[PDB]
């Protein structure tokens, strides 16, 4: 019933920066509002409750302000452990409602991808399918274009991609692109190339192999 | 140390029923209000149920008639009995403790690790694990991995060399294939000089199907 809207949806920041995130409610909440942090693949963890109060053990850099409908969370000096998604929660009236979240990622310098290509295994081909995998390792920013080229014929509709969350040590991303073809179509062609374009590279990088 | 530990998830056919459990520790369970919250595949959080210090339950309309929250203050256990399950209930389910004042009208202080629920008509299918073989230039790095293909439901866990190898490992998120089955890749970057002498094995586990696989990745 009560709507919780957050701003920005996502944002990059540098360590030591002062970050402020917003939460807006559709009704007067009387400061019954908590801020939680959830890191990728982990459980939520409460930072602020009652809008202004630090929870047990929460660093002093975290502060909460607001009243009525408009509330805010502020990190005085950003730290590596502060990355993740931040949610707001109203517990003033049932049903308790959560904001959509604000993803907070770490700014860093451009980083070039290491590109690798993997031909399909003999085990798989016996099953009738052929998966060709292109790997981009440790790059920044997230944006990257991966084009498949079978015998210099650009591919479309037959590939999927997956991207990791920001690395803990280098804050880079890694990407996996899989081209799946039937074994019949796979045996019909020779050159399997993966062309990568990314801001850390001066010119696109193409990794390829010949089925023979 | 507050510890909330959930158990009891898994795969359920539509219209079925299942019970979730949350083992509380590190606090006088009886005085604290408790709640169930779930996280959808889109990663949105939805309040599912709450129970006061006086065993009074509270629900949203979406689950009102089907889910029942209960608690056994003797063993320090929170329950979520779900019935008439719908495909829209697929989500990660968390238990959460409330403030020390005992009211359900408080923040969610501590959260459990979460237990996963998938509501599907389909049967569990274990993955096919294929090697992503590395080819090398002296002084360069080589990439190897495992392709974990065609499994349902999530999740699949992957370790390398039974956990001995963690450095440089990237296990990507699962993608839904046009077939309706899931597929993930797990890769590890290693020094080229070590490829002919070091053995690399990915240990793939798919608990929904009780499927363990150990594929040894060799150069080509
Ligand atoms: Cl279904």
């Amino acid at each position: 019933e009560i709507r919780m809207t957050q701003s920005p949806s996502s944002m990059y920041a540098s360590l030591g920066e002062r970050v402020t995130v917003t939460c807006k409610a559709s009704q007067d909440i009387n400061s019954y509002l908590s801020w939680l942090q959830q890191k990728p693949g982990k459980s939520p963890k409460t930072l602020i409750y009652r809008a202004n109060r630090l929870f047990d053990g929460v660093p002093s850099r975290f502060s909460g302000s607001g009243s009525g409908q408009d509330y805010s969370l502020t990190i005085s000096s950003l730290e590596y452990e502060d990355m993740g998604i931040f949610y707001c929660l109203q517990y003033d009236e049932f049903p308790f409602t959560f904001g959509s979240g604000t993803k907070l990622e770490l700014k860093r310098t451009v980083a070039a991808p290491s590109v690798f290509i993997f031909p399909p295994s003999d085990e798989q081909l016996k099953s009738g399918t052929a998966s060709v995998v292109c790997l981009l390792n440790n790059f920044y920013p997230r944006e990257a274009k991966v084009q498949w080229k079978v015998d210099n014929a650009l591919q479309s509709g037959n590939s999927q991609e997956s991207v990791t969350e920001q690395d803990s040590k280098d804050s880079t991303y890694s990407l996996s692109s899989t081209l799946t073809l039937s074994k019949a179509d796979y045996e019909k062609h020779k050159v399997y190339a993966c062309e990568v374009t990314h801001q850390g590279l001066s010119s696109p990088v193409t990794k390829s192999f010949n089925r023979g | 140390e507050v510890k909330l530990v959930e158990s009891g998830g898994g795969l359920v056919k539509p219209g079925g029923s299942l019970k979730l459990s949350c083992a509380a520790s590190g606090f006088t369970f009886t005085n604290y209000a408790m709640s169930w919250v779930r996280q959808t595949p889109e990663k949105r959080l939805e309040w599912v149920a709450s129970i006061s210090s006086g065993h009074t339950p509270y629900y949203p309309d979406s689950v009102k008639g089907r889910f029942t929250i209960s608690r056994d203050n003797a063993r320090n256990i929170l329950f979520l009995q779900m019935s008439s399950l719908r495909s829209e209930d697929t989500a990660m389910y968390y238990c959460a403790r409330g403030d020390y004042y005992g009211s359900v009208y408080s923040a969610m202080d501590y959260w459990g690790q979460g237990t996963s629920l998938t509501v599907s008509s389909a049967s569990t299918k274990g993955p096919s694990v294929f090697p992503l073989a590395p080819s090398s230039t002296s002084g360069g790095t080589a990439a190897l991995g495992c392709l974990v293909k065609d499994y349902f439901p999530e999740p699949v866990t992957v370790s390398w060399n039974s956990g001995a190898l963690t450095s440089g490992v990237h296990t990507f998120p699962a993608v839904l294939q046009s077939s309706g089955l899931y597929s993930l890749s797990s890769v590890v970057t290693v020094p080229s000089s070590s490829l002919g002498t070091q053995t690399y094995i990915c240990n793939v586990n798919h608990k929904p199907s009780n499927t363990k696989v150990d594929k040894k990745v060799e150069p080509k």
